[PDB]
């Protein structure tokens, strides 16, 4: 948490990605048919929300990142040279 | 191979490898000729060791698998006249008997009477009609359907207005005719008649 | 070709190149010991190092299909016999009971009591006869058109002047019945049938 | 590895040797997993 935790989210939020990318490949027809007939959701939307309510819905990820890019935010605001990439990555993630 | 525990084969130019015991099924087909190792050959592929047969490999498969299987069975695309041509080549009395018989029952069912119809005559009136052909049993068609002229109601309004006549076809001539004896049978066939 | 995760496996000359859990998908089956490690083999072509395995490729071939995807299939061409008795000597049993069912239903549908057929009754007078034959469905074919006598309105015409009745062959077998256990549709039935 | 522009294909150990384009041509299919290279 204190060494540059947004990056070590984003790390591991890649992983996520580029293993579910993959899930997703494995199980398209788990996705087509069984999850259309029964009205369900597909793999892909399944892992964003288990990712969402197991990492960011958890108290000290959830607010050290809020008090870091607030803090981060203000910063850049009074023209203090920080990461703006780290910024984008933690923006995107959350949207 | 000259000699092995299998067997490569080479009909109509492709190769057909199988085991030396499907060849040496029966003693009396061409094949076991073909299989064993003596004068009187030169016909075979003299690069690999294969036995280069002059014969079709399309009639060749369901005799093949008369002797890997122990029956024939033809494809939808050959004719059993085919596979009885290439048994009677071979030499396979028990598969030219078989296939003869086979033939024997299709040219039967082909030639005339594949099916010997039944007929039935229903009587119905009018207004039961629509009814009784739409709830008539599956399996048999409809063949005719005639008004009576009557004195209690000539033309419509009869409760015996209508005579329809409906069949099916039966497998009984491919099969062969089917009857047993039975004495009460018969005087009540009589009964019947009088 | 090697034997290896993927199995080249010689089925009647033929190589088929396959995957190891496709034929390992069920243990029921002659494949699945060949799939197994064996000291017990013997008949293998050591020429390319595959398995010499005796049966057609052609009836191999929806043994292959259904054992990668749990269904047979049957072409225009290929016995459903034939790919029967594949089935028999490789030992599916579901496979077995699913290919007898095949040709269950394809001599049913050419059986002595067909499952085709259907036949309706409609009713038209002679004004508008024609209009109804002309704009008659598609898939239906007219089987007859009678008059009925009639003591009322002489002359041509009446109320049910003209019944014609049509038909149509069926396909009932892949779609299957509507014959199944609904107690509401038992009523109706019996209360439209008094 | 077969692809660079063109996929040499073994369907059942058939030789397919065709475009990696008309492959992509559907949307979405169990061959356009295999149209792009992966491990």
């Amino acid at each position: 948490l204190n060494n540059n935790f947004l990056q070590t989210l984003n790390q591991a939020w890649n992983d996520h990605q580029t293993a579910m990318v993959m899930i997703r490949d494995i199980l398209m027809y788990m996705d087509r048919v069984y999850v259309q007939q029964n009205n369900v959701e597909n793999v892909y939307n399944l892992g964003l929300i288990i990712f969402r309510d197991q990492v960011v819905r958890y108290g000290c990820i959830r607010d050290h990142l809020r008090q870091t890019l607030l803090d981060m935010i203000a910063r850049e605001r009074k023209g203090e040279v920080v990461d703006r990439g780290a910024i984008r990555n933690a923006c995107q993630m959350l949207m | 191979g000259s000699v092995s525990k299998w067997v490569r084969l080479n009909v109509g130019g492709t190769y057909f490898l199988t085991t030396r015991q499907t060849l040496c099924r029966d003693p009396k087909s061409f094949l076991y000729r073909l299989c064993q190792a003596d004068p009187d050959l030169d016909s075979d592929k003299d690069e690999t060791g294969a036995y280069l047969i002059d014969r079709d490999p399309t009639y060749f498969g369901p005799v093949l698998n008369y002797l890997r299987h122990g029956k024939l069975v033809i494809n939808k695309d050959l004719a059993e006249e085919g596979v009885l041509e290439e048994a009677e080549f071979y030499n396979i009395t028990s598969l030219i008997k078989l296939v003869k018989d086979k033939i024997r029952e299709r040219d039967s069912k082909t030639s005339q009477v594949p099916v010997k119809h039944v007929y039935r005559v229903l009587q119905c009136q009018e207004e039961e009609l629509t009814q009784m052909v739409s709830t008539m049993s599956d399996g048999w068609k409809f063949e005719q359907l005639v008004s009576i002229g009557s004195s209690y109601n000539y033309g419509n309004e009869d409760q015996a207005e209508f005579l329809c006549v409906v069949s099916k076809e039966l497998h009984n001539t491919p099969y062969g005719t089917a009857s047993e004896p039975s004495e009460k049978a018969k005087i009540l066939q009589e009964r019947g008649s009088r």
